[PDB]
DNA sequence: ACCTTAATAACGCCAATAACACAA
DNA sequence: TTGTGTTATTGGCGTTATTAAGGTAACTTGCTTAT
């Protein structure tokens, strides 16, 4: 979703010479989404690791 | 192991150099430690003693 | 509707969109308004004499700061008086100061004529039209200053009348207190003060001209202008506010909420569109977006943190920002440093060590930690500037210590010297000429006494007990 | 893929030949076990239970006939209809003034 | 996101001066 | 005990690296962010 959104603004910048498609798309809301709930969410704890 | 970033991480930047320290030790059970059976009853060991 | 909704923002873009979107018809319309009223008001300045005296009189000071150059090959360059007119303007005002001269001593209209068209000639936008129209003002300013003073000096003890101030009021006279001796206001202090203060009255208006009548009707003429001049700005401003929030649609998270955006904005707008001319044939909205977006990355860089930082240091971090990213979705490494200066305009090696050391907003100390034995970081940062209960005990058992090791030295001499040189419940720690003058003798020996002294503490017998407090 | 793009004259039909593959971001396998290792620290994601989508009918029996009905969606905002003592057929969405359900 | 300029407070300087020391 | 050598500081000086301020004129006009 953030990204696409963010896709239908970055050719609001049309700079180049047959423009290839790589400078459009963009990476961070997606691992910086990923991530997150992997480190903070409450269904993530540590293993109680006890025993087998 | 040598495709690290030179120091094994990116280091957080800010920090010069970190060692990490490994440290094992035995314990024995003693007054005070806490058994239990497998069928709901426990208790806490309040002596120990001589064989005879 | 008003209809109990309490969050501000509803409640202001209702009004916001309610006046209409305006085309450049009346665009240039109201901009040739607002551009008469500033003709009216400042050809109607420049018709009194002193204006031009204290014109050039600034000149002079100019004239003055600019020979405390050379005491240190042009004319010493400072223009900012006039904008976009130094020798065709330090010439001009040579023409003007001879020309003004004359015009002082012999003539009655055509001179005038010739002033107010060499001025005509000049170009000044808003700063310098403000400094002659307070240029005008400020002396009607301090005289009524000094009116209000003679009043509340006089009126809360002459009889309080407060109401025959038609009688009083008759102002630059100092003519109506000496009835007063038949009247009330005992005041004699008051009386030389009031006529110091009417004596600096008439003073002014000798630099100036006849009673204030003669500037009052000055400052009535300016106001109405000026007013005719703000409504037709407001007007202007007023019917493009949609702009602002359209623009202000990007900036939305990067640290401020909305409305404070909103009013950047508007500062930046507002501050634009007085110095955009209609002469040229173009579009306000294409020029007024550089003064919005101006204002709002302005106060974006002012107030988005906590810990305040410069903006050229903010700008610089924007360009690292980007140009990681670049390199990130490109070459799918992170850092490399050496990339990322290998092409940079930043044009150093250090900076970056630093400019991204402050790359860390502070945590708030109220942020529970999830599970973690349910607590918060608000409740693990202890006092560290104090001096614990044993920290604040292993030194009484000092303070205390030496403070008896003394009692068994000297007789009283070198007691007294270490004291007064070392300083212990003193008031300053004197120094050697100073106990040179306690005992009337020994300028130099005192510093012999004192050796002697601490030669005779360091003796087992006094010494390895108290090594240990170092 | 793009074209002379002028009001619909072959708009995208004629340029723009290539393609690549973009980079996107970072996905955390799973050992063979059922862990993640995360900033090297082995984590669980349990499991969780949570209500179905569908159309659940119950009735708060502090009344009588004080039946009700939720359209509960996958996510978003969900419905219901409520009766009343008289037996008055209201709406809400989530949460709200209390509305007629012939209004939709 | 980029400049083009005054303006300010930290940093290096070598002399002055008040203070300290060290041989008879 | 009085002479000749440091020194430790301390206001002055300049220097400049750092911060604050200001200005562009192709046309651009109203979220609501989510048990």
């Amino acid at each position: 979703y953030r990204v696409e959104k963010g896709i239908r603004e970055s050719m609001s910048l049309v700079h180049k010479d047959k423009l290839m498609p790589k400078d459009i798309v963009n990476s961070k809301p997606i691992t910086a989404a990923i991530k997150e709930f992997f480190t903070s969410g409450a269904l993530s704890q540590f293993m109680d690791q006890d025993n087998p | 192991k040598k495709k690290s970033i030179t120091q094994s991480n990116e280091l957080s930047p800010g920090v010069l150099k970190t060692v990490k320290v490994f440290v094992a030790i035995k314990k024995r059970i003693q007054p005070g430690d806490k058994m239990a059976g497998r069928h709901g009853n426990k208790g806490v060991v309040s002596r120990v003693l001589p064989v005879e | 509707l008003k209809g109990k909704t309490s969050d501000p923002i509803r409640m202001y873009m209702r009004e916001m969109g309610i006046v209409d979107l305006l085309d450049k018809k009346g665009e240039t319309d109201i901009a040739i308004r607002i551009e008469e009223g500033t003709t009216e008001v400042f050809s109607t300045i420049l018709s009194y004499p002193i204006v031009i005296k204290t014109y050039i009189e600034r000149f002079r000071e100019l004239e003055e700061k600019a020979i405390d150059y050379m005491n240190s090959e042009n004319e010493p360059v400072a223009r900012y008086i006039r904008f976009n007119e130094t020798q065709r303007a330090y010439e001009f005002f040579t023409n003007l100061e001879k020309m003004f001269e004359e015009y002082q001593d012999k003539p009655n209209k055509k001179l005038y004529t010739k002033i107010v068209k060499e001025f005509d000639n000049l170009r000044l936008s808003t700063s310098h039209l403000q400094k002659l129209v307070d240029y005008i003002r400020l002396p009607y300013a301090r005289v009524k200053e000094f009116e209000r003073k003679i009043l509340r000096l006089c009126v809360e003890r002459s009889k309080t009348p407060r109401q025959e101030f038609i009688k009083v009021y008759k102002v630059g006279s100092l003519e109506w207190l000496e009835p007063l001796t038949k009247k009330y206001k005992f005041t004699e202090n008051t009386i030389r003060e009031i006529k110091n203060l009417t004596k600096q009255i008439n003073q002014f208006q000798i630099l100036m001209m006849m009673d204030i009548e003669e500037l009052k009707q000055v400052n009535l003429e300016i106001s109405r202008s000026e007013a005719k001049i703000t409504q037709a700005k407001k007007e202007m401003i007023e019917a493009n506010l949609r702009l602002v929030v359209s623009e202000a649609k990007k900036y939305t998270n990067r640290g401020l909420h909305f409305l404070d955006i909103i009013q950047e904005g508007n500062i930046g707008l507002m501050k634009a569109v007085d110095k955009f001319d209609y002469r040229k044939g173009f579009k306000f909205s294409t020029y007024a977006t550089w003064w919005i977006r101006q204002a709002i990355t302005r106060s974006i860089a002012d107030q988005a943190r906590t810990i305040r930082v410069p903006v050229h240091m903010i700008e610089t971090i924007n360009k690292v920002n980007r140009i990681k990213r670049q390199i990130l979705q490109e070459k799918g490494r992170e850092a490399t440093e050496e990339e990322i200066i290998e092409h940079t305009p930043n044009m150093s090696k250090e900076k970056l060590k630093k400019i991204l050391n402050i790359s860390h907003t502070p945590i708030s100390m109220e942020s529970p930690i999830g599970d973690d034995e349910d607590s918060t970081v608000g409740d693990f940062i202890e006092d560290k500037n104090n001096y614990s209960p044993i920290e604040a005990a292993n030194l009484e058992n000092l303070r205390e210590a030496i403070k008896e090791l003394i009692e068994t030295g000297l007789t009283e001499r070198e007691a007294k010297v270490l004291m007064m040189r070392f300083g212990i419940g003193m008031n300053t720690d004197h120094t050697l000429e100073e106990v040179g003058k306690q005992f009337n003798v020994t300028r130099e020996r005192i510093r012999q006494i004192e050796a002697k002294a601490l030669r005779k503490l360091k003796h087992p017998s006094r010494s390895a007990f108290l090594k240990t407090f170092l | 893929v793009v074209y002379n793009k002028d009001a619909l004259p072959n708009e995208k039909i004629v340029e723009d030949i290539r393609e690549e593959y973009v980079y996107m971001g970072d996905i955390p396998l799973m050992t063979t076990n059922g862990t993640f290792i995360i900033n090297g620290t082995e984590r669980v994601v349990v499991s969780q239970l949570h209500r179905s989508p569908g159309a659940f009918f119950s009735k708060d029996d502090s009344e009588e006939g004080a039946f009700s009905a939720r359209i509960i969606p996958y996510r978003g905002s969900w419905l219901d209809f409520e009766f009343d003592s008289k037996g008055i057929i209201w709406a809400r969405i989530d949460r709200k003034r209390k509305f007629c359900a012939t209004v939709i």
